[PDB]
């Protein structure tokens, strides 16, 4: 049970090996490479679309 | 990967929509991009949003406390304790305090650094010192000497260190008692709201107690026991506006008023700064 | 709505919440002089964003007893940026034009201001044996002032509004393209000029070859205890502008 | 043959009947920034035309005595046409450069030019603890001399030519795009030089980046009865010039 | 393979053909080999230029400065600073200046070493000595004492050291906001032209910052902190000739007049040397 | 994920093992063999072709 990812590397012109070690999950290594993003929470919180190019209010 | 959006071209316009007249008072933060209000070129952005993340800005160790201890004491009394608690220090409190809520487990690391002092006690020639951390949970029976029977950790988790090796480092999990960590609590610990109003209503994680396991030499000596908080596999929820007036007690969140900004000249000075 | 509108041109933008519609010259779009109407044979110059962006002249002030104002094009844009630059440097340049008259008002204020772009608009003398001197003709990015009499001088422009400088009724001036800011309605108007001439390209220092006209034919007017300063900016924009015959500075 | 050679840049044109070859940069030609290699995002202008194109500096005289000069650029550019125009209102710039250096002798005349353009060339300042100013640096069109002697004076450059004022040795100069004018040879060199530089736009007054350097290693010499005064002129020419960040003029 | 061409075998000629004759005025260098200007054999050459390459050339740890630290101090300022530069030494700062641009990743070393100082404080019996080198990018908050709030290091990175072990290393990624490190600049800082002029322009790299972590012992003590710097997965653009004068500053290349080369007799002394 | 490649050894008359262990790719040890070449961009800049044999200049 090892696991092959890929390292953080440049764009614009390569892997990493893990094993785990201990029986409890806390004891592995951090999330490092949790790329995630949902900015509509908090940018666009309106009950309506609101498209861009519209006026916001008729 | 969080990769930015490319920039798009565009050429000139003339036409009725509107992209950059909005209304902000619906709360909605406009999505306008540099290529609604000029011609742009085409540029294929690789820039990376990987640094950014709450667990690359929450990630690093913090010193969060130090007490010192010595090995002579009275009569003793020689020991050091620690009330656990993430709102004793200014750096690792406001990264914390940028969220409502944050769930994580945590890497523990200790650096305990031993200081001769001052005394005519020569010729001193002490052997290696160890040092025994014990975590006593809420309700547990508590050091009351340095030699009490509690130290025999029969249940209570101790890490045992000897100086000159590697500073001793073990993970906790997500330990607390609701589905996540509360950096503000906006209530009182009573029903009757008499009593301890505030976060630290939430507060009983419990207590480090911190010892030499050799029995005291001649030459007096001090010991100081600096803890490191490192959040893992994090969560957060509900941000904040950072805190803007400095901190001035641990239990509570009361502050000073203190100015929006710095101040310049006039509306137009460009000395800013 | 129709009401609104945005024009984005170069690293500019106008937006406007008020305006009536777009005048598009005579229904011409500018565009790039072709292979087949082109006599100049060395490759022109277009830079296409750094002169094709709109320039901002100095504004005047709409007073209850003001006949009007004019400026001449492309001397108003004769010092301003790169496009102002690439005149003096070329023999022949060509153009087309974006005008923007803005003027806004309380709602209580009443008015109305003719907008119009006068092709080959060549204006009389005050002495009928001499000729305008240059200055009475184009002040670059200031207006020249209609009065509401007689002019007088010997270089002087005969600019009494009634005939607005070249013989003809104001009120027939409507044959060209224009518009019509009428404050009850609008704040701004907008034309769209297409590039008007009898040779494909022509020097931009020596011919204009339009004149923009701004003329109130219901003079300003509101109550005590309103705003008084009401000011008319313009915003021209050279559309698809090229030039040839690069040489030494001037003028 | 190969020994003759013609460059059309523009409405300029350069003829040589004595060269020796093309020398260009380090293998690339210059082009135009591209999508995955730009950062600033409005859409830059290009004249194209009336900056690409080839531009005289002011002649230098041919001396027995002569160490050498050297002109930055593209602050020799700075002043000449609209290639200096587009630099002024523009906060970001980039270029590549056609060099000619042209000097003609009388077939009993001797002497050896190097000529090379030396990328991102910092030079030092004749007192150590001080820097050098911004004239001793650069005057623009006109070329700084080299010496043959130590230099003095608190802002000076040290422009003793056995260390070309950058502290190396003169003669491994030629690890840098460089030719040769050899009198008995060719009359003239060329050399294309790419965009060069960390990042790809640059300020175009703040930085230069490379300089152009003309140091005879062998004398001019001659018999009494010939010409005495052999200038060395020289002809730049921006290619694939573009702008990016659009302004008041400055500096 | 960076191996090197074998040489051919060549005989007599008697051509038209003139490989030793040529134009150095055009630039380009002669690809004459031996084998067009005299009989040669045939060697099959198993040289290789492996050793010569940019990573090899470059891949060396070099040391690039060092200060000192004491554990006493007053009041105290008893702390090390360097503010992060490639220029302070002549071997790394040659090597790394035969080239333009160069794009490449750190290995970074410490080698920490403690002295005892002169006095009279006998006896004395220390324990063991933990250093901590923190790092502070620019413009976060500067450490003003040996143990002020900035050493929590919340987000800076530090690494903690004892004495005795293996000297620290790290890596650091190529950090620049360029494309590529820039060894020589040839324009100023401001858009006038006043103020620095060269390479300074671009030296924004940051500052380490080292203390002693133990608190401070009778006896007095001094360490010495040598940073090491290991240019790793090398890139390099436009080579440029090698300093021939010696350095004289860290911020220009400011030099004193050399000779090209050491003279000798006569034209024609074989002496040389 | 372990890279197995051929150790540098003598001519004329042998593999090691690699992992990778970091996420990052600057972790990573020196790219001690990338053999690459090309001297023509300092040695032979020249527009035309300028072959051996021929003269330099007609
Ligand atoms: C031998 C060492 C064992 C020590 C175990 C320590 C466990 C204590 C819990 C630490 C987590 C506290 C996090 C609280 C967060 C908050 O209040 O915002
Ligand atoms: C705890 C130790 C962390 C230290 C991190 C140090 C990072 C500083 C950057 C070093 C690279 C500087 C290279 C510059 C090259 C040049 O200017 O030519
Ligand atoms: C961090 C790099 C770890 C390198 C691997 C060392 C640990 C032992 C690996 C054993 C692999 C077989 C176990 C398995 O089946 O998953
Ligand atoms: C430098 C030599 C390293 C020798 C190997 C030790 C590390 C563990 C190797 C584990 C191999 C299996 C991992 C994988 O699938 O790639």
């Amino acid at each position: 049970g090892a696991q092959v990812s890929t390292q953080k590397t440049g764009a614009h012109e390569i892997h990493y090996t893990n094993v785990n070690y201990y029986k409890d999950a806390a004891s592995n290594s951090a999330n490092r490479q949790d790329f995630t993003q949902d900015p509509g929470k908090f940018t666009e919180p309106v009950k309506d679309i609101m498209i861009k190019s519209m006026p916001a209010l008729n | 990967i969080a990769r930015v959006a490319d920039t798009i071209g565009s050429g000139p316009v003339n036409s009725e929509s509107i992209p950059a007249l909005t209304a902000a008072e619906t709360g909605h933060t406009s999505q306008v991009v540099p290529a609604d209000t000029m011609q742009t070129r085409h540029v294929k952005n690789y820039h990376s949003r990987s640094e950014s993340t709450v667990e690359n800005f929450l990630c690093r160790s913090a010193c969060v406390f130090y007490t010192t201890y010595r090995n002579h004491g009275t009569d003793g009394d020689n020991f050091g304790y620690w009330v656990i608690s993430t709102r004793q220090v200014a750096q690792l409190r406001r990264k914390l305090e940028m969220f409502t809520y944050a769930r994580f487990d945590l890497e523990l690391t200790f650096v305990i650094t031993s200081t001769q002092e001052q005394s005519t006690i020569q010729g001193q020639d002490s052997p290696v010192l160890t040092h025994q951390i014990m975590y006593v949970p809420p309700g547990g029976p508590v050091p009351t000497k340095v030699n009490s029977y509690s130290w025999q950790t029969s249940t209570n988790p101790s890490v045992f260190w000897t100086e000159g090796s590697a500073p001793p480092r073990m993970s906790i999990p997500f330990i607390s008692i609701g589905n996540a960590y509360s950096m503000f609590y906006d209530g009182w610990a009573k029903f009757d709201k008499q009593g301890t109003y505030g976060i630290n209503t939430l507060n009983n994680m419990g207590t480090l107690y911190m010892r030499h396991v050799n029995d005291g030499s001649p030459g007096p000596i001090v010991s100081t026991v600096r803890i490191y908080f490192k959040p893992k596999h994090v969560k957060t929820w509900v941000p904040r506006p950072p805190r803007l007036c400095q901190y001035q007690k641990a239990g509570n969140v009361n502050f000073e008023p203190t100015g929006v900004t710095e101040s310049r000249t006039d509306i137009t000075t460009m000395q800013t700064t | 709505s129709d009401r609104v509108r945005s024009i984005t041109l170069g690293n500019s933008t106008i937006t406007t919440q008020e305006c009536a519609n777009v005048v598009v010259g005579y229904g011409v779009w500018p565009t790039y002089l072709n292979d087949d109407e082109a006599t100049a044979e060395d490759q022109p110059t277009q830079p296409d964003v750094a002169t094709c962006r709109f320039y901002t002249l100095e504004s005047v002030m709409w007073q209850q007893s003001s006949p009007g104002w004019w400026w001449k094009f492309p001397d108003a844009l004769s010092n301003m940026g790169l496009f102002g630059q690439n005149m003096q440097y070329h023999y022949l340049g060509r153009a087309g034009y974006t005008v923007h008259v803005q003027c806004n008002a309380s709602k209580f204020h009443q008015g109305c201001l003719l907008v119009v772009c006068v092709p080959e608009a060549e204006m009389g003398c005050a002495t009928l044996a001499n000729k305008p001197d240059q200055k009475s003709l184009s002040n670059g990015e200031t207006a020249n002032m209609f009065e509401s009499q007689n002019s007088t001088g010997q270089t002087a422009v005969q600019a009494n509004v009634i005939n607005a400088g070249m013989g003809v009724g104001v009120g027939n001036l409507t044959i060209f393209p224009h518009q019509w800011i009428n404050l009850r309605t609008n704040n701004s108007a907008t034309i769209v000029m297409p590039y008007i001439n009898s040779v494909p390209m022509d020097n931009m220092f020596r011919h204009n070859n339009f004149t923009l006209m701004i003329i109130p034919f219901a003079p300003l007017s509101y109550s005590t205890g309103a705003t008084t300063y009401v000011p008319i900016t313009v915003t021209v924009a050279p559309m698809c502008a090229e030039y040839n015959g690069l040489r030494l500075a001037g003028k």
